[PDB]
Order: structure tokens, then C-alpha cells, then sequence
């Protein structure tokens, strides 16, 4: 069996090829002790006040090879319990990742995990896949990064990506940055981790913002309570829906940049003309910070506003949609029209890391 | 030259339930 191991800003999400879900789901973090000795993911928790904690792919992009070679280990012989020389493995990765960073990702592959074979696909991509599509524009929110990606025929037109530096940690930030604003205590990271269940089980996207501040102005009716475990009951109405209206307006959180609807229609406005009329119609989403409700809503909603009135436009949002990057590379990895697409050790020895592209 | 429509037609078709549980 296939290996899909996708590289998430703050999350792995690996398992086999065949598979409808991942086996495992863990933080994309490495950490070392500091005194006289590695972790991954759930452990480097499990252990955390004795370590240094590095984030290799915080971004989106590997920064560090060390540490993302741990990630892998640890992701191969703990978490997937395999041996890496028995099966190939599809690996993730982000939009507009350097080509010399994909060669590093499959020269590691097969030089220090020894693969039978690999193959590097990009995340959005795979989200499309997973969609039953191969033409459509991806909005992929996920940990550290938002990026849309506009995607003909199967292959992403990165000429047109956009890249948003917010996603849901920074939400969480701000969730966080509310509420001890209101005088809650809120440093810890037993206590960021209050904050983003808070923000998972609560926070939703308006509609229409100011229509929205303007009933939680008005009547309790949005007021919603959550228990921490300290007894505190803390109330929140509002923060509900400021907290991720962030996406759609970056200078909540002091940023510069266009909305995610913008961003959208923007990276639609560089595609080729006659390609358009199917972007508008093929708006997936994708990635966890995705999963509020009323995001498919809101999109549709701004799309139009922006689009010219006659563009039929959809917006499609899938339940699975935090896991559906992992799931579109474990269909792909297992289609018979996808096997002499691996990249085989045959391959690699006989051209050389430069094979990937 | 010839490198999608069969991948295409697999990826389109596929059956999501057909997916180990
Ligand atoms: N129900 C939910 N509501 C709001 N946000 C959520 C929900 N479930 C998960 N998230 C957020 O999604 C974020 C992670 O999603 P995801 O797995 O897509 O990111 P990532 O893949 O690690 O980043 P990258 O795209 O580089 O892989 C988490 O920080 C989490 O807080
Ligand atoms: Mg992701």
C-alpha cells in the first residue's frame, strides 16, 4: 500500500492509500531537550517543558530539514508503525513551493527514508481531487497559511495564486487577544488550546457583518457560554463572529491585504478569459479554518458582488473539507491511472533530484 | 501528449464511498 503524508502548517495528516481518512493527525512540530532526545507531534506535548518546540513548516514551506526529516521519521516508524522501504508515499505540498525545495523533499525521500517511489502533489490540487473535479478555484485555509488557487484541467496556474499570510492561528491570536481584552487569562499553551475549541465550537462567519453587530447589539440572542475547566463561565456574543470575519477583513488583526473573497476574485481576474465562467462555478473550499459556518454563505454572497450579474457562481464546501487535501492524495495514490506516474528509486538514481519537476 | 483523460475520468468517477474505513 501508497503512503499520503501531508504536510500541513500545523498539522500531519498521514495514513495509507485507499484509506477515506488519515490514521494520523498531529501538530507538525519537533521538539529537543535542552539539558545533558527528539519528539514529534503529539509527544513534544507530552514531554513539552523539557524541550526547545520548532515548527518547520509554520508558513506552509519547509524551512528546516532537520526537523522536517523528524517529522517524517517519527511520522513512518511511530505513527504510521511503517517501514519506508515497503511502500511508496505521495507527499503534499504547498502552493508555490521553490523547485529547490520540492528536489530536497524527494532527495530525502529516497536517500534517507530509502522509498521504493514518491511523487509531490500540491495540496489545493488534491482538495479539487477529492471534490470529484479537475477544473475549479481552491480557497485552502488551513494552520499558518491561506492561499487560492485557480486549477484548469488538472494542473494549477500558479501564475494566478494568491497567498494570504492569515489563517487560523491567527484567528485563534485573536480569539485570545479579545478575551483577555474583556479581562480573561489566556498565555499558557494549556490555555491557547482553551481559546481554539473555543473558536472550533463557536465562532461563525456572518452574513452580513454590520447586520450581524447590530442584533448582537440588541437582544442576547447570540450569546453563547463556554465552561473552562477552571469553573469560569465566559460569555461571547460578537467575538463569535468578529473573530472570523478577520479572513474577509485583514485589518481586524492590523494587516494590509485583501479579504479571501477578494483574493479569490482577484486570482479568478489573472486566469485566461474563456476559463473564468468555470472558476466562478467551481469554488471549493478547503482546510480547517474553512469549516465555519456560514463561510460558503458569506463567499457566495461577496463572489456575486464582485462577479458581473449574469456569472452563475457556486461555491461548494464539503463536510469532509478539513481533511479533504489528505483525501484527494490517498484517491489519486490508489487510481491504476496514477501508477506510472510514481517517480520509481530507478528513476531518481538515473536522473537525479531535478526528476520531480 | 497524452498524461489526463483517463487520470481525469478515474478522479471525477471515483467513487468516494469505494474508500477503506
Ligand atoms: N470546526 C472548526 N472551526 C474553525 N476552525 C477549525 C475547525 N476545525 C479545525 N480548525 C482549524 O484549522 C486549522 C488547521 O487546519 P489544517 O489541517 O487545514 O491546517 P494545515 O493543513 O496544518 O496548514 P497547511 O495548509 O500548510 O497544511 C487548525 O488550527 C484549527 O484550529
Ligand atoms: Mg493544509
Amino acid at each position: 500500500t501508497a503512503l499520503v503524508c501531508d504536510n500541513g502548517s500545523g498539522l500531519v495528516k498521514a495514513g495509507f492509500a485507499g484509506d477515506d481518512a488519515p490514521r494520523a493527525v498531529f501538530p507538525s512540530i519537533v521538539g529537543r531537550p535542552r539539558h545533558q532526545d527528539s519528539y514529534v507531534g503529539d509527544e513534544a506535548q507530552s514531554k513539552r517543558g523539557i524541550l526547545t518546540l520548532k515548527y518547520p513548516i509554520e508558513h506552509g514551506i519547509i524551512t528546516n530539514w532537520d526537523d522536517m526529516e523528524k517529522i517524517w521519521h517519527h511520522t513512518f516508524y511511530n505513527e504510521l508503525r511503517v517501514a519506508p522501504e515497503e511502500h511508496p508515499t505521495l507527499l503534499t505540498e504547498a502552493p508555490l513551493n521553490p523547485k529547490a525545495n520540492r528536489e530536497k523533499m524527494t532527495q530525502i525521500m529516497f536517500e534517507t527514508f530509502n522509498v521504493p517511489a514518491m511523487y509531490v502533489a500540491i495540496q489545493a490540487v488534491l482538495s479539487l481531487y477529492a471534490s470529484g473535479r479537475t477544473t475549479g478555484i481552491v480557497l485552502d485555509s488551513g494552520d499558518g497559511v491561506t492561499h487560492n488557487v485557480p486549477i484548469y484541467e488538472g494542473y494549477a496556474l500558479p501564475h494566478a495564486i494568491m497567498r494570504l499570510d492569515l489563517a487560523g492561528r491567527d484567528l485563534t491570536d485573536y480569539l485570545m487577544k479579545i478575551l483577555t481584552e474583556r479581562g480573561y487569562s489566556f498565555v499558557t499553551t494549556a490555555e491557547r488550546e482553551i481559546v481554539r475549541d473555543i473558536k472550533e465550537k463557536l465562532c461563525y462567519v456572518a452574513l452580513d457583518f454590520e447586520n450581524e453587530m447590530a442584533t448582537a447589539a440588541s437582544s442576547s440572542s447570540l450569546e453563547k457560554s463556554y465552561e473552562l475547566p477552571d469553573g469560569q463561565v465566559i460569555t461571547i456574543g460578537n467575538e463569535r463572529f468578529r473573530c472570523p470575519e478577520t479572513l474577509f477583513q485583514p485589518s481586524f488583526i492590523g494587516m494590509e491585504s485583501a479579504g479571501i473573497h477578494e483574493t479569490t476574485y482577484n486570482s479568478i481576474m489573472k486566469c485566461d478569459i474563456d476559463i473564468r465562467k468555470d472558476l466562478y462555478a467551481n469554488n471549493v473550499m478547503s482546510g480547517g479554518t474553512t469549516m465555519y459556518p456560514g463561510i460558503a454563505d458569506r463567499m457566495q454572497k461577496e463572489i456575486t458582488a464582485l462577479a458581473p450579474s449574469t456569472m452563475k457562481i457556486k461555491i461548494i464546501a464539503p463536510p469532509e473539507r478539513k481533511y479533504s487535501v489528505w483525501i484527494g492524495g490517498s484517491i489519486l495514490a490508489s487510481l491504476s491511472t496514477f501508477q506510472q506516474m510514481w517517480i520509481t528509486k530507478q528513476e531518481y538514481d538515473e536522473a537525479g533530484p531535478s526528476i520531480v519537476h | 501528449p497524452k498524461v489526463a483523460e483517463n487520470l481525469k475520468s478515474q478522479l471525477e468517477g471515483f467513487n468516494q464511498d469505494k474508500l477503506k474505513k
